[PDB]
């Protein structure tokens, strides 16, 4: 059946640099091929049709090429506004199709670095009263990626943790992150000092509170 | 010209669900229509299409699991027997061809959310986030189904310094998210709406 194989799954480029994305078709699709850009919350946007033609209003920084079974999308002069997921799609046939779209390629744009601003919030009394608490730690406006370490009276916590990171900011390439630690109220009362540690490179930022 | 999807909702597994795509400003005797879904965090997945002449095609995985049909202004997608694997936003999108140049899917709707679960819809619990001069306050919203909720601060009048984080599905299958706002200094209130359960909750956050 018709299969589209898109690589790599993720690529990064400095602002101003060039990104290359490849698409392999399991058979000759004769340039019946399109490329799309998509950012979270939005439907995909057509960039390139007929393998190499720019859709109306789309910037010539986007370039489609290839034929037979092998296609490529190149993005030049990469900007923060280009941080997105890109998909190839065959329009050669609707019959015997396994998948018409490639798996997609997340493009990470490396803009000016920024150290995170970190904040920790203890659970409110109304949480404690439910039997389960969630401690929240946020790292705001940062690039490149950080690691979060939670510590409870100095012991590294390895369970009960969930991390949720925004897409890159279209203007400045930065992320925001919330990290939560969830414990029972008894578990929570079993301890005193709660610490969120955020590391970027080798530089750490720590926020703590005593229950 | 425009396309708009409707009919997505929370539904129990096995309960047939029909989605509708209503088109304006073009003919379905000229454009072919496609249904495409996307699960939270995942890639686009083509389900099938209906050509101008009426021929319908489905992805190999979709055959016998969906039925597509159309009138002159709408296209339906019926999901025969929903499973939890079918939870996704469903998009309608039009395409066309010329002599040799395929024109792509150039017009898409905003999509409609289908959530498949044995669980009852549930409104959010809202908890205040405060430290312990300007200050960052917040609201943690937990335990809701289906998505989405909206969160505003002072009824949309505080917008500067607002950061809302993507939702996270819990092991319970419920969702949670958080929002924080940086303010100076009078009351600061998060307004959390959950249209799926006809509910809104306002929580005033105390420094």
């Amino acid at each position: 059946a018709i299969k589209m194989t898109q690589t790599p799954s993720s690529v990064s480029a400095a602002v101003g640099g060039t990104v290359t994305i490849n698409c392999q078709a399991s058979e000759d699709i004769k340039r019946y091929l399109a490329w799309y850009q998509q950012k979270p919350g939005q439907p995909p946007k057509l960039l390139i049709y007929a393998a190499s033609k720019l859709a109306s209003g789309v910037s010539s920084r986007f370039k489609g090429s290839g034929s037979g079974t092998e296609y490529t999308l190149t993005i030049s002069g990469v900007q923060c506004d280009d941080a997105a997921t890109y998909y190839c799609q065959q329009g050669y046939t609707s019959s015997n199709v396994n998948n018409a779209f490639g798996g997609g390629t997340e493009v990470v744009v490396k803009g000016d670095p920024v150290a995170p601003t970190v904040l920790i919030f203890p659970p409110a009394a109304d949480q404690v009263a439910t039997g389960t608490v969630t401690i929240v730690c946020v790292a705001n406006k940062y690039f490149p990626d950080v690691t979060v370490t939670w510590e409870v009276d100095g012991t590294t916590q390895t369970t009960g943790i969930e991390n949720s990171k925004t897409p890159q900011n279209s203007a400045d390439c930065t992320y925001n992150l919330s990290s939560t630690l969830t414990l029972t109220s008894t578990q929570y009362n079993s301890h005193k000092e709660y610490t969120c540690k955020v590391t970027q490179g080798t530089t750490s930022v720590v926020q703590s509170f005593n229950r | 010209q425009s396309v708009e999807e409707s009919g997505g909702r929370l539904v129990t597994p096995g309960t047939p669900l029909t989605l509708t795509c209503t088109v304006s400003g073009f003919s379905l005797s000229t454009y072919t229509m496609n249904w495409v879904r996307q699960a939270p965090g995942k890639g686009l997945e083509w389900i099938g299409d209906i050509y101008t002449d009426g021929n319908t095609y489905y992805a190999n995985w979709a055959k016998g699991r969906f039925t597509i049909s159309k009138t002159s202004t709408t296209v339906d997608l019926k999901i025969t027997s929903p499973t939890t694997e079918d939870t996704a936003t469903y998009f309608c999108a039009r395409d066309s061809w010329d002599a040799s140049s395929y024109y792509g899917l150039d017009l898409w709707g905003q999509g409609t959310l289908v959530t498949v679960s044995s669980g009852q819809p549930k409104g959010p619990s809202v908890f205040p986030l405060a430290p312990c001069s300007t200050v960052t306050l917040g609201c943690l919203v937990k335990g809701y189904l289906p998505e989405p909720v909206t969160v505003t601060w002072n009824s949309g009048t505080l917008t500067n310094g607002v950061r809302t984080f993507p939702s996270v599905r819990q092991s319970s299958g419920l969702y949670s998210l958080s929002s924080v706002v940086s303010v100076t200094s009078q009351p600061v209130t998060c307004n959390v709406a959950h249209p799926a359960t006809n509910t809104k909750v306002d929580k005033t956050v105390a420094p």
